């Protein structure tokens, strides 16, 4: 079956640019969209975008274009990427399959001057 | 950006109640609504796809109706598992949205 | 099954595909209509040994899984028979996700050689929906 498990560092500074990893097991992601979301610290949920088989993209206008969403079919991995991040940031992030039947565990990541 | 608004925003309910959670969106989105349960410290599980469809191993007492602006999330016979946050979630523009989430918590 | 042009229309815009992510209902009924002339039972085996599936003909190299096709991916994680139900449910269903992807409609090519570009609309014209 699938799982999915999201890794990186939970504590980044401001400015500098936040990177995740989801790990995919089970099968292949070249056969399935690919997405993350995030909740941010007042219990609001934000869809940050997806990446279907094609290659193709599609962000959340919300993010202004900070984003980044790549995949590496040898490790069987996709990414995320958010540029200049700001303590508006801090949230718990989540890949999870398009469909919405595969989540990873959610991991916090907190913004910070420290 | 399509907008959904979640009415209330908090439920309080003794197990063995039934419930009604509404979703409507600022327009039209056909059947294209979604919905998701969350606990604590836990990620979304979807519950019912596209306004009203079941989703395998989700309990039969959950279901959804609605089309267009107005929808609704039902659980027949609320069980202690269910107390947490309850999201509807729209497909049918980008980006996707969420409304703001109803909480379901013991009366 | 075969669909009247009318019967269609209201159906698949009780399945949300009146505007969904860009596309008017009109593409919906002109796609179906040139993809599997509104035949919820059509289907055509293709030269790379995948098969086309229902109303929308849906591939099974990478939509469905009818079991019998090499490289398939069954992106819609569904069996390709479910395509074939007079319930246009799971057709639908996966063709959102088709659909979701960039290339749009452009993934149906009766669609492209026969509905893009022209008055689509006119398919739903003449119909209580």
């Amino acid at each position: 079956d699938v799982q999915l498990q999201e890794s990186g560092p939970s504590l980044v500074k401001p400015s500098q640019t936040l990177s995740l990893t989801c790990s995919v097991t089970g099968d292949s992601i070249t056969s399935d969209y690919w997405s993350w979301i995030r909740k941010f610290p007042g219990n609001r949920l934000e869809y940050m975008g997806y990446v279907s088989f094609s290659g193709s993209t599609y962000y959340n206008p919300s993010l202004k274009s900070r984003i980044s969403i790549t995949r590496d079919t040898s490790k069987n991995q996709y990414y995320l990427d958010l540029n200049s991040v700001t303590t508006e940031d801090t949230a718990t992030y989540y890949c999870a399959n398009w469909d919405g039947d595969y989540w990873g565990q959610g991991t916090l990541v907190t913004v910070s001057a420290a | 950006d399509i907008v959904l608004t979640q009415s209330p925003a908090t439920l309080s309910v003794t197990p063995g109640n039934s419930v009604s959670l509404s979703c409507r969106a600022s327009q039209s989105i056909g059947n294209n609504l979604h919905w998701y349960q969350q606990k604590s410290h836990e990620s979304p599980r979807l519950l019912i796809k596209y306004a009203s469809q079941s989703i395998s191993g989700i309990p039969s007492r959950f279901s959804g109706s609605g089309s267009g602006t107005d929808f609704t999330l039902s659980i027949n016979s609320v069980e202690t598992e269910d107390f947490g946050m309850y999201f509807c979630q729209q497909s049918n523009s980008w980006p996707y949205t969420f409304g703001g989430g109803t909480k379901l918590e013991i009366k | 099954k075969v669909f009247g042009r009318c019967e269609l229309a209201a159906a698949m815009k009780r399945h949300g595909l009146d505007n969904y992510r860009g596309y008017s209902l009109g593409n919906w009924v002109c796609a179906a209509k040139f993809e599997s002339n509104f035949n919820t039972q059509a289907t055509n085996r293709n030269t790379d040994g995948s098969t086309d599936y229902g109303i929308l003909q849906i591939n099974s190299r990478w939509w469905c899984n009818d079991g019998r096709t090499p490289g398939s991916r069954n992106l819609c994680n569904i069996p390709c028979s479910a395509l074939l139900s007079s319930d246009i449910t799971a057709s639908v269903n996966c063709a959102k996700k088709i659909v979701s992807d960039g290339n749009g409609m452009n993934a149906w090519v009766a669609w492209r050689n026969r509905c893009k570009g022209t008055d689509v609309q006119a398919w739903i014209r003449g119909c209580r929906l």
